């Protein structure tokens, strides 16, 4: 009586183990849920605060767009002092040294134009950029190059495919992982213990007939005729 | 007995699918609300660019006013006087202007949606050198900038590898990313190693039912004929007794 | 083999010791060198990603030094609290954190509950349920090894005698085959 | 498959020293080839951890929270009347991290530039690249040195205060709460303030066990392989002197035996 017992409060012990899963489980889900949930609000909050940004810049860009026509203008103004000049006291000079710590601060411009610059041709090279990165990147290829090892052949000859990999060994990333993934999931249990009760027939049917029925026939009908032509013997 | 036995089964055999089963199906939506609030947050984010960089704009704006206020200031008297060899270099400061002019008006047009395409490095200004981190963001970035390579390109040559890895990122969604880019490729080694292991068995399993599928059929068929024949020979060994 | 004897031999510069452990394969190896060789190889691929690993890291711990100093200016910023900093940001943020600082808050500004609950929990509760089930299997594999274990000995005690008793089953038998000619002239 | 039992026993022989001799080269000699950098690194890591994510479990309430006087903004406009009187008590509790918003335009600028590299002067081998590269990235910043005293103007009335509302209450259940939902696990009672400081021990014991736990796990389903396989010998074994003994003895011995006795039983026929 001992063994059902131990079977089925054995399999409720899986379920009071079970059961302290789903109390583990609902108490967080509120806090993972309400987070969040503040979040959802957030984004309509954020959906003022992105026209309330947008209401933002437009009211400066559109000043330093009216001033900046103004600081033209008094250098285009200064032209005039120039053309001033050109139609004929000292602290003018000064002024004129001024303006020259302003193209100092100008150029703050170029500094940023040349970083401009540097999208305008980090986003030109599109889907080629993977093959200019990997030479600064070559670190991520040393990954698959490990995984090259799961092809002998492959091994030394995967170092110069690096440049392609980000496009085209992803299918090796992807192949490998994914079937190693999926061989995992439904092929290295399910194979293997499916292949095993395979051998357990093999048991089975051996047991069920080679020797059980075997044994079970032979040495019943056998011993009959041995007693019965040895008692005429007698 | 046998029925009361049975109940004590009864009770195990009808929660023990309540508890896996709600609560696999509370894993598979708390999944998705983990990376459902990622892309979003991450909308605070990219939009927090926006707040962080124009206010910087907003900044300049004062800035540039600081700039132009007395510069716009000192000019008009020294003007104001006149208007009411050194010119050389005054006139080549003119030529200054003219090219001021078009960088002045650059001065907002920055702001073109170009640059709010280079924000992506520019506003974590330490994140857009590329002769300090062209290797960093591949490195400690592209665990973080992973889901923005969807739209912006050039992040994607590490967002679609691990893309591709995303059984990888669902079991370590926000920071368990960041180890099994290390663990990972040992992993799939260790798979690699334990379907070996099959391999190792299998090895010589295979030829196991490869051997017993047909040695184990021929015992099984010629002793089927054999006994269907010895059969009908045991009854006549009596035979050859009853009347003797 | 011929694969071993060319990696062995850079190993082979450091394995100075390991002669002692060398020696005594080679004279078993014979059954088991394509073994050894299959953990040559993936063992020689754990080096050049524990080689890569420590290159990740080295530099992933120098920069969470840079950005994690950019960050610190959240204090700072509030530099009015330096008084009462340590009793209360620096206790909170610590005795929580700390262990899991390691691996699991680098993302707290995104992740934070997310991760310390359902994630964590998403590896725990992945784990221990699935092992425990593949364990009602598994512990019944412990019945189907004792049982079969059990079947092996009982099997071999009927075997014990079989195994022993063709030899005298051979011997009692065949006698008769060397008469048999002198039994087929009594027919008659 | 007395022969085939024999094979993993000669192999088990070298295999032996495999495990008690050569696992070293593969878990302890390999620190000579790399695995002391990594481990230096992964020990460096946990006092980069002391270091970093200290400001990352506050920071991550500063833009967070601070998003409440966004909101407040469009609506403090026809909220007007109070928006000034409405900032100082309230920014107490949901607008304190303002300042950071008030003062990113410059501590955003100036973290990369001055914080970034100095938890310690020791980084003051690497200002040098930070710096260089600064200086001119961050030009056109740098003009704003003025915008940030105007902003420091009115929020010096909110730079005495917060200490006490928003600091002293968001975080006394920041860590609580965060904390619960691992010890109501099986101490629920004690989780509130109790197991809250022992929870780096009962949360590293998950933590611990993501890393230690798995690793057993492996081992755990690895010798579940070997339970298969030792678990397939027996079997093997079994049926393996099942197989040879119908044909070495019953088909053949067996029925060799009695049906030469019948001619014997059988003879005077």
């Amino acid at each position: 009586i001992k063994e059902v017992r131990d079977a089925t409060l054995a399999h409720k012990a899986e379920a009071l183990e079970l059961q302290r899963q789903l109390r583990r489980l609902q108490t967080q889900y509120d806090l993972l849920t309400g987070q969040s949930s503040a979040l959802i609000q957030g984004r309509r909050a954020r959906v003022a605060a992105t026209s309330a940004v947008s209401g933002q810049i437009t009211a400066i860009e559109d000043s330093l767009s009216a001033r900046n026509l103004q600081m033209n203008g008094v250098l285009g103004r200064l032209a005039s002092t120039s053309q001033e000049l050109a139609h004929y006291m000292l602290g003018a000079f000064s002024l004129l040294k001024v303006i020259e710590s302003e193209l100092q601060g100008y150029l703050s411009a170029t500094r940023s134009r040349v970083g401009r610059c540097s999208a305008l041709i980090q986003a030109a090279s599109d889907v080629q950029e993977q093959g200019a990165v990997d030479d600064r990147d070559s670190f991520l290829h040393g990954v698959r190059d490990l995984l090259s090892i799961h092809s002998n052949t492959q091994a030394g000859l995967s170092t110069y495919v690096s440049a392609p990999a980000i496009i085209q060994q992803i299918v090796a990333l992807q192949s490998d992982l994914s079937s190693l993934q999926s061989d995992l999931e439904n092929s290295l249990p399910d194979d293997r213990n499916r292949c095993i009760n395979e051998l357990c027939t093999h048991i089975q049917n051996l047991q069920q007939l080679l020797f059980a029925s075997s044994t079970t026939a032979q040495p019943i009908l056998t011993p009959w005729p041995l007693m019965k032509e040895l008692d005429e013997m007698g | 007995d046998r029925e009361a036995a049975l109940q004590e089964r009864e009770l195990a055999a009808k929660e023990v699918e309540r508890l896996r089963n709600i609560v696999r199906r509370q894993r598979k939506d708390l999944k998705a609300r983990m990376l459902e609030v990622s892309r979003e947050e991450a909308e605070r984010k990219r939009m927090l660019d926006e707040r962080a960089n124009y206010r910087h704009k907003q900044a300049l704006l004062e800035a540039y006013d600081q700039q132009c206020d007395e510069a716009t200031r000192i000019f008009a008297e020294y003007h104001k006087r006149l208007q009411v060899i050194p010119a050389s270099e005054v006139v080549v400061d003119i030529s200054n202007s003219a090219k001021d002019f078009i960088e002045k008006e650059v001065s907002a047009f920055f702001q073109s949606p170009d640059n709010s395409l280079y924000m992506l490095p520019a506003t974590p200004q330490g994140l857009a050198r590329d002769p300090s981190a062209i290797p960093s963001i591949c490195r400690i970035s592209a665990a973080l900038q992973y889901p923005a390579g969807l739209e912006g390109s050039d992040a994607s040559l590490a967002s679609v590898l691990e893309s591709l890895e995303f059984c990888l990122r669902v079991r370590g969604s926000e920071a368990c990313v960041l180890e099994d880019l290390a663990k990972a490729i040992d992993l799939v080694h260790i798979r690699q190693d334990l379907v070996e292991s099959g391999h190792s068995l299998l090895d010589h399993a295979f030829r196991a039912q490869q051997k017993y599928e047909r040695t184990t059929n021929y015992c099984l068929d010629l002793a089927s004929e054999q006994e269907n024949t010895i059969s009908d020979q045991w009854l006549p060994e009596l035979r050859t007794a009853v009347q003797n | 083999d011929a694969a071993r004897i060319s990696e062995v031999k850079a190993w082979l510069t450091s394995q100075f010791e390991a002669v002692g452990k060398e020696v005594p394969n080679f004279e078993y190896t014979h059954r088991s060198i394509t073994h050894l060789y299959n953990l040559a190889t993936a063992s020689q691929a754990k080096s050049q990603a524990a080689t890569i690993v420590a290159n990740d890291f080295r530099l992933k711990a120098s920069e969470y030094r840079a950005q994690a100093a950019r960050i610190r200016e959240i204090l700072e910023s509030a530099g009015m609290s330096q008084e009462s900093l340590p009793s209360n940001v620096v206790s909170s943020a610590q005795v929580l954190a700390n262990v899991a600082n390691l691996l699991n808050i680098r993302d707290t500004e995104l992740s934070s509950f997310l991760v310390a609950m359902g994630d964590i929990s998403l590896r725990k509760t992945g784990v221990e349920e699935k092992r425990a089930k593949a364990q009602k299997e598994s512990n019944a594999l412990l019945d189907y090894t004792r049982k079969a274990i059990q079947r092996l000995t009982y099997l071999k005690k009927i075997l014990a005698q079989l195994e022993d008793d063709v030899v005298p089953c051979e011997s009692q038998m065949e006698n008769w085959k060397t008469n048999l000619e002198v039994m087929a002239v009594k027919e008659e | 498959q007395g022969a085939a039992q024999n094979l993993p026993a000669d192999v088990n022989q070298l295999i032996d020293q495999l495990e008690r001799h050569c696992l070293a080269p593969d878990g302890s000699l390999v620190t000579k080839s790399v695995y002391s950098d990594l481990q230096l690194a992964r020990e460096e890591m946990s006092r980069e951890r002391l270091r970093y994510l200290e400001a990352m479990a506050i920071y991550c309430e500063a833009v967070a929270m601070v998003e409440e006087y966004q909101q407040a903004i469009s609506v403090a406009n026809h909220g007007g009347i109070r928006d000034v009187q409405g900032l100082y008590p309230q920014l107490g509790l949901k607008n304190s991290p303002q300042v950071y918003e008030t003062l990113e335009h410059r501590l955003v600028v100036a973290e990369a530039a001055q914080k970034l590299r100095l938890p310690l002067i020791s980084d003051g081998g690497e200002i040098h690249e930070e710096e260089i590269e600064k200086w001119l990235g961050i030009t056109p910043a740098y003009l704003s040195y003025v915008q940030l005293q105007n902003t420091i103007s009115m929020d010096m009335a909110d730079y005495q205060m917060f200490l006490a509302r928003e600091i002293e209450g968001r975080l006394k259940e920041k860590c609580d709460k965060l904390a619960d939902a691992i010890v109501d696990d099986t101490d629920s009672s004690t989780g509130n303030r109790n197991s809250s400081a022992r929870l780096p021990e009962r949360v590293k014991f998950i933590i611990e066990e993501i890393e230690r736990d798995e690793a057993a796990l492996r081992e755990d389903l690895y010798s579940a392989d070997r339970k298969f396989a030792e678990y397939y010998n027996v079997l093997e074994q079994i049926l393996g002197v099942l197989i040879k003994l119908v044909k070495d003895l019953k088909l053949e011995h067996q029925h060799k035996y009695n049906e030469m006795q019948k001619t014997w039983l059988c003879k005077r026929c």
